[PDB]
């Protein structure tokens, strides 16, 4: 979505693909799931078992 | 035009070396293309022989070019539209164009104004890309030892 | 604009380390990006962190 967005915006012929790319939501997604979420849990160490 | 080695200049990227002559197919054609390796951002480039002069690809200035730039570069009565929208877009619409005198002009003015005041987030970083350009194409152009080409370019700015 | 082929390097630090040092056990993720203009012909292609 945001490619797109700043894809309309700057001008042709000087753009590329570090300019286009915005990775910081890709980023807060993984670091949102891996932290606050039901399915990924603190591992229950008790025993091995 | 092209051949595999040659340094030839890109109109927004600067310098690039052409490296390798592709032939590659679109619609049934051989339209040959020829792979370009900047350094601004490690990207590579490539275009059709044909649309080179289209897009506007340029190969390196002579002394002449040299003597011309300076010339430019030490010249008063550059006096400016005081919008700020204005002048930005002026010498960003001069800096796409890929001419090194026009690139020579956008780093004297603003290596003046930022001499004088000091501009801007925006100002300071259309100055650093403007200003490693003209350096990579000078240094290209004399094969001028980096940054001893910056010291050169300050030098004669300084004058 | 068009991606292509992901990499990994490298993890940053061991798991112990990951442990003692309260840090995460990850590795770098890369991907080729290339971006066409249509009306020219253009191939800009980078490699994306």
């Amino acid at each position: 979505r945001v490619v797109r967005e700043r894809m309309t915006t700057q001008d042709v012929e000087a753009i590329t693909p570090q300019t286009l790319i915005n990775i910081r939501p890709v980023v807060a997604a993984i670091k949102e799931f891996f932290g606050t979420s039901q399915l990924s849990q603190f591992m229950d160490q008790n025993n091995p078992l | 035009i092209f051949k595999v080695g040659d340094t030839v200049v890109y109109p927004h990227h600067g310098a690039a070396l052409v490296e390798a002559i592709e032939t590659r197919t679109i619609k049934g054609e051989q339209k040959e293309y020829l792979v370009l390796k900047v350094a601004q951002g490690d990207l590579t480039v490539r275009v059709p022989a044909e649309n080179a002069e289209y897009v506007g690809v340029r190969d390196v200035v002579g002394q002449e070019g040299l003597d011309k730039v300076f010339q430019v570069l030490r010249a008063p009565h550059t006096e400016e539209p005081t919008n700020w929208s204005r002048r930005y877009k002026a010498n960003l619409e001069k800096l796409a164009s890929g001419d090194v005198n026009k690139v020579a002009e956008v780093v004297r003015d603003l290596w003046r104004r930022d001499q004088e005041r000091g501009l801007s987030a925006g100002e300071k970083r259309m100055l650093a890309k403007a200003r490693q350009i003209l350096v990579g194409e000078l240094a290209l152009a004399e094969s001028t030892d980096d940054a001893k080409a910056e010291t050169i370019l300050d030098e004669v700015l300084a004058a | 604009l068009s991606f292509s082929d992901p990499r990994f390097d490298d993890v940053k630090a061991p798991v112990d380390e990951c442990k003692d040092k309260d840090m995460t056990y990850a590795a770098p993720l890369f991907v080729t990006a290339e971006f066409i203009n249509n009306n020219t012909g253009e191939i800009k292609s980078q490699t994306v962190f």
